[PDB]
């Protein structure tokens, strides 16, 4: 899709020569899919300002730490779309949590079970007897903490 | 460890000001000393809060710090937040 | 660090509201010239930054880091506490600073 | 948040070495005008 | 076509000349700088059976600290790199005496050459890059922010000055696309320099597992 945009968040800001911002319109592309490496690649096409909405994509393409950055200004944007608004410490841990084991945790069963955290706590949310079988197969040792 | 190297924010936060103030007037509640002079009062809670005013708490907070060891603070080189 | 000119920014203490609360509580009058050495502001600010510890040390790693934390709010203060603007918008007095 | 002020995990796993990056709580922050970023350069210098 | 071809591998040589100095190396500034006229002057005109035939691009570059690292990058012409051609960039790699070199693979390699490169390299250490890989320079993106490699001498101060483990630091994937990158072996600490809206700065430290 081809539109000008007119809020700022997508609009060309740069430094004048006075120093003054200027609210400054330059053509936008909105891609349906995600193709971002090649779409990077592509001539013509700003390597700096290009982003994405997809995760994995923007994972394996860019790196963990661009996860973070992309993520939580995703977040803040859904979060932000209807008005209300929350702080940004919460969303930095957020994301940083999800972010600090070096791999895209996912908050579900599948995510949050597979860390060296204890197996009471894991047993707590979900998967709840198939962990303290596991922890008896390989009599794992809880720290209590 | 000793006197000197003592690193640690110097704020008595209000979590231990809910920690020490309970179990000091649990303490009172339980026929132990007063450490500051009182006109009337008798709920322990009160006379808690006026004698930690009065900076004379006997109780000494021991701080743990992540990697295990421990730091140890008096109430009274605290300063109050209030 | 801010592209956008978003300069909208969540920070600890409302310096404007602060100033305002020292001029009407000591009843400072903008009309007459106040008696405030901007040198005192200078190194009233700079104390001031000094004593606001986030990152508690005396090694670089950990002044580094502290500079890091305080980065947002040091700026901020001294862009509310500049000398000239003391001088012209406020007005303030000595013991108000 | 230990009293290091480092946010951790449960098995001290360092999430964030300051919470928020500040080491600031959420109840008493406030908004405010950096009064800075905006103001041109002439405009700056005309008043800093 | 020709025009094409000189686009992607101008911009792949830039990106390896960016590389370089990013690691750390003697990268003079006109080379990091270089112009698509300049690459059709200095390394001939169209590829294609013209001068450019992806052989002669190979560059070579010392380490800053010490002139002996001296970094030596590939560039394969096959479609895919099939055992014989490392081989024999085995053979030049140890006929040079040198240590590091990358290897810029067009289109993909084999199983058997990811083998070969990962369990033959404890002494000539070896890397891969796609061609693709190159085209962008992903430092200079926007999202991601600046990383810098660590010491192990500053890596032990960091760890006395928090009192913490190894373990316990936040970790980074080795084949997250920053990391092979900078090309770092696994164990080290890379310092990262990002804007925060809160505090105008944070570092934040990853360990490479």
């Amino acid at each position: 899709y081809m539109h000008l945009p007119q809020t700022d968040n997508k609009k060309k800001i740069i430094i004048t020569e006075d120093g003054e911002f200027k609210a400054l319109q330059e053509w936008i592309l909105e891609t349906d899919g995600v193709s971002l490496m090649r779409v990077l690649s592509e001539k013509d096409v700003d390597p700096v300002r290009t982003t994405s909405n997809d995760i994995v994509e923007i994972f394996t393409v860019l790196g963990i730490e661009a996860v973070r950055k992309a993520l939580e200004r995703e977040l803040y944007h859904v979060i932000s779309f209807d008005g209300s608004y929350v702080n940004y410490r919460h969303l930095a841990l957020l994301c940083d949590t999800m972010t600090c084991r070096g791999h895209l945790m996912a908050i579900t069963r599948h995510g949050v079970n597979r860390q060296d955290t204890g197996p009471l706590m894991k047993c707590s949310f979900e998967e709840t007897v198939d962990v303290l079988m596991e922890a008896a197969a390989h009599g794992e040792s809880d720290p209590m903490k | 460890q000793a006197n000197q190297k003592r690193i640690t924010t110097p704020y008595m936060t209000k979590y231990e000001r809910a920690r020490v103030l309970g179990t000091r007037a649990l303490q009172i509640a339980m026929c132990a000393p007063v450490m500051v002079e009182l006109e009337g009062e008798t709920d322990p809670l009160l006379i808690a809060m006026k004698e930690l005013k009065a900076r004379k708490i006997p109780i000494i907070i021991r701080r743990y710090l992540p990697d295990g060891s421990y730091e140890d603070w008096g109430v009274d080189e605290l300063i109050i937040s209030d | 660090i801010f592209p956008t000119g978003d300069s909208k920014v969540v920070l600890p203490c409302n310096l404007l509201r602060m100033i305002w609360n020292a001029q009407k509580i000591f009843h400072i009058n903008p009309r007459l010239p106040s008696d405030l050495h901007p040198i005192k502001v200078v190194e009233g600010v700079k104390e001031l930054s000094k004593k606001l510890v986030i990152v508690n040390g005396d090694d670089p790693l950990s002044r580094q880091a502290q500079e890091n934390a305080t980065l947002l709010f040091n700026i901020h203060l001294r862009s509310t506490l500049c000398s000239r603007r003391m001088a012209e918008e406020f007005r303030l007095s000595g013991e108000a600073f | 948040v230990k009293y290091d002020a480092t946010v951790r995990n449960s098995i001290n796993q360092v999430v964030q070495l300051r919470y928020g990056e500040d080491g600031l709580a959420g109840e008493s922050v406030e908004f405010q005008n950096l009064a800075t970023l905006k103001p041109s350069n002439k405009a700056f210098e005309k008043k800093f | 076509d020709d025009e094409e071809e000189t686009y992607r591998l101008w911009k792949i040589r830039k990106t390896i000349m960016q590389l370089c100095h990013d690691r750390g190396y003697l990268v003079t500034q006109d080379e990091l700088d270089q112009t698509l006229e300049e690459f059709k002057a200095q390394f001939g005109d169209k590829p294609s059976e013209g001068r450019p035939r992806r052989t002669d691009l190979t560059v070579l570059v010392a380490h800053n600290d010490d002139p002996t690292d001296q970094m030596f990058v590939f560039f394969p012409e096959e479609p895919k790199v099939g055992i014989k051609t490392i081989k024999v960039y085995c053979q030049r790699m140890q006929e040079e005496n040198i240590t590091r070199a990358l290897i810029v693979v067009q289109q993909g390699m084999t199983p058997s050459a990811k083998q070969s490169l990962v369990d033959m390299a404890p002494k000539y250490i070896l890397e891969q890059f796609l061609q693709q890989e190159l085209l962008i320079n992903i430092t200079e993106h926007e999202l991601v922010p600046e990383h810098v490699v660590m010491t192990k001498e500053e890596v032990t101060e960091l760890l006395a000055r928090y009192k913490l483990r190894e373990n316990q630091l936040p970790r980074i994937q080795a084949g997250d696309p920053v990391a092979r990158y900078f090309g770092i072996k696994r164990g080290q600490v890379v310092k990262i320099i990002r804007p925060s809206e809160t505090a105008g700065r944070y570092i934040t430290y990853r360990l490479v597992q």
